[PDB]
């Protein structure tokens, strides 16, 4: 069992230090400590080996040290590409990973792009109607999606995803409103409403197609 | 007969590492042993089983001069019945040794600022050397219980160790050039003697 | 370049055995200086070491205690691969599984780098539900999807299980302006996903757009042509 802080944030240019603490039987046992960097949906990469060694290719912005039963990593000149998960690991016959630290690189606020697709005529012929509301390029990662029909708020049949990190450290989300083809025809308006900080952005579709 | 080449041994430009000690066979010649004893240059001049005086009044089938470099601290190991890294792993003298051990400080020639790393000694070995044996082996020493498979690394060490002689070191830690004369008498006609 | 090609994602039904293969190329599975590991990762469990197989004159296995009784790693000198087997799986074994090379430096000073090379990972989901391929519907571009001469067009990858799906466009030729949105878990316990490319609306009459949906878990691939209306 090896402790890391769950979450660390920083602004560009600043310097950051991730603690990795364990026992005399895990971290302080030897100096075979390694650090890894992981971007979402990609494999981890060795960025530090033997406490302070930088594999060939890793910037000097990446530093590593150890004191007692706490190894530690440091990122200077925090760039946006440094947003990722980071893990320490230790060799003692068996291999112990720390629980991980998500590192955020702070960015200015951004309002979402919103795109609404009506149901395809193909899905309607299969007795199904899905409205797709795509929300991208917002920051920080928190939105509020409401749906309306002919102006009236709707709750039945809505499924909305958690925000997820894009490759520009902004956030994307998606929201779906499921209906039968009849309800899709029984109204003349459907809307997706996306609120973020102050801004709300609303898009409307109508079955005249 | 002609004179014995003691200069070839004593005045050699570079000496050997103790692990890879050199031997020179002196035979069919005449040699004076007194001047050396009063050379005014030998920090050490021990003789075993023979007289340091009037030794020149003698004779031998063959004489062997063994040269190498070690620390001042280790010169005491170039004697019969001694123990230490040098006596055990590098150069072993038998209990019945018959000859002289001559050593002198060569800090001016052999030590260098930043270290003279040409001078090596065997730091690791599975067993002690038999008298007059020589291990020039550079096989990886297995310090751990797990085998090395000839690959250097953790718990698997290169057997030789450098001295890194620096002039600023203490007199005990300075290089000393050593010449070990061995007098051999066999049941065959003698070859080296001269008063 | 040392590369590790892994064994393709899918579903393992409960109580059955998980089986994955890592194929090495550019290195030898019996390397003096290597060890061949399996590591898994789950959002709630983190990185979990599973065990290693290494050859130093003889073949060797270390395993981690949480799987010691259920696990087997099997090197294959014939094929230049090693395999992972995990018995008696439960939902707790749902994870992305990685094969990694543990590398030591045997020249000059010994270095222990750790996991220097990683496979791309294969997602295994342990579930009693059955695999289902996606239904792909076109999200058509329209003058109502344009904002200043840009058109948004997409594929709705509906009702598939398990994960993952990968989406490309025009067989991987169209990559700029592509946005693929992570999947929603429907209340039916099926997944759906949407993928969009932003394109010049002036190219709608001259460029064909096709999304290529690959669902390895069901050995299904769908190419859907998205036309405007
Ligand atoms: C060594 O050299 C010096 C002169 O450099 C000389 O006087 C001396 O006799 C030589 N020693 C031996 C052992 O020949």
């Amino acid at each position: 069992v090896v402790t890391q802080p769950a979450s660390v944030s920083g602004s560009p240019g600043q310097s950051i230090t991730i603690s990795c603490t364990g026992t005399s039987s895990d971290i302080g046992a030897y100096n075979y400590i390694s650090w890894y960097q992981q971007h979402p949906g990609k494999a981890p990469k060795l960025i530090i080996y033997e406490v302070s060694n930088r594999p060939s290719g890793i910037s000097y912005r990446f530093s590593g040290s150890k004191s007692g039963n706490t190894a530690s990593l440091t990122i200077s000149g925090l760039q946006a590409e440094d947003e990722a998960n980071y893990y320490c690991s230790s060799y003692a016959g068996s291999i112990s990973f720390g629980g991980g630290t998500k590192v955020t690189v702070l960015q200015p606020k951004a309002n979402p792009t919103v795109t609404l697709f009506p149901p395809s005529s193909e899905e309607l012929q299969a007795n199904k109607a899905t409205l797709v509301c795509l929300i991208s390029d917002f920051y920080p990662g928190a939105v509020t999606v409401a749906w309306k029909a002919d102006g009236s708020p709707v709750k039945a049949g809505v499924e909305t995803t958690k925000p997820s990190k894009q490759s520009n450290n902004k956030y994307a989300a998606s929201s779906y409103l499921s209906l039968t083809p009849e309800q899709w025809k029984s109204h003349r308006s459907y809307s997706c409403q996306v609120t973020h900080e102050g801004s709300t952005v609303e898009k409307t579709v109508a079955p005249t197609e | 007969t002609n004179l014995c080449p003691f200069g070839e041994v004593f005045n050699a430009t570079r000496f050997a590492s103790v692990y890879a000690w050199n031997r020179k066979r002196i035979s069919n010649c005449v040699a004076d042993y007194s001047v050396l004893y009063n050379s005014a240059s030998f920090s050490t001049f021990k003789c075993y089983g023979v007289s340091p005086t009037k030794l020149n009044d003698l004779c031998f089938t063959n004489v062997y001069a063994d040269s190498f470099v070690i620390r001042g601290d280790e010169v005491r190991q170039i004697a019969p019945g001694q123990t230490g890294k040098i006596a055990d792993y590098n150069y072993k003298l038998p209990d019945d040794f018959t000859g002289c051990v001559i050593a002198w400080n060569s800090n001016n020639l052999d030590s260098k600022v930043g270290g003279n790393y040409n001078y090596l000694y065997r730091l690791f070995r599975k067993s002690n050397l038999k008298p007059f044996e020589r291990d020039i082996s550079t096989e990886i020493y297995q310090a751990g219980s797990t085998p090395c498979n000839g690959v250097e690394g953790f718990n698997c060490y290169f057997p030789l160790q450098s001295y890194g002689f620096q002039p600023t070191n203490g007199v005990g830690y300075q290089p000393y050039r050593v010449v070990v004369l061995s007098f051999e008498l066999l049941h065959a006609p003698a070859t080296v003697c001269g008063p | 370049e040392v590369q590790l090609q892994q064994s393709g994602p899918g579903l393992v039904k409960p109580s059955q055995t998980l089986s994955l293969t890592c194929a090495i190329s550019g290195d030898s599975v019996s390397s003096n200086s290597a060890a061949w590991n399996w590591i898994r990762q789950s959002p709630s469990r983190g990185l979990e070491w599973l065990g290693r197989t290494y050859y130093r004159s003889k073949w060797y296995n270390d395993y981690a205690v949480s799987v010691k009784s259920r696990i087997t790693i099997n090197p294959d000198t014939s094929k230049n691969q090693f395999s992972l087997q995990l018995n008696s799986v439960t939902p707790e074994d749902t994870a992305v599984y990685y094969c990694a090379r543990e590398e030591q430096q045997l020249v000059h000073d010994y270095y222990y780098y750790g996991m220097d090379v990683w496979g791309q990972g294969t997602m295994v989901t342990v579930s009693s539900a059955s695999t289902k391929g996606p239904s792909v519907f076109p999200l058509a571009p329209s003058s109502k999807s344009t904002s200043g001469g840009t058109a948004a067009l997409g594929c709705l990858v509906k009702d598939y299980f398990p994960e993952p799906v990968t989406v490309s466009w025009n067989s991987g030729a169209l990559t700029s302006g592509v946005h693929t949105f992570p999947a929603v878990l429907q209340s039916s316990g099926l997944y759906s996903l949407s993928s969009v490319v932003t394109v010049p609306s002036s190219s709608l009459g001259t460029q064909t757009y096709i999304c290529n949906v690959n669902h390895k878990p069901s050995n299904t691939k769908v190419d859907k042509r998205v036309e405007p209306k």
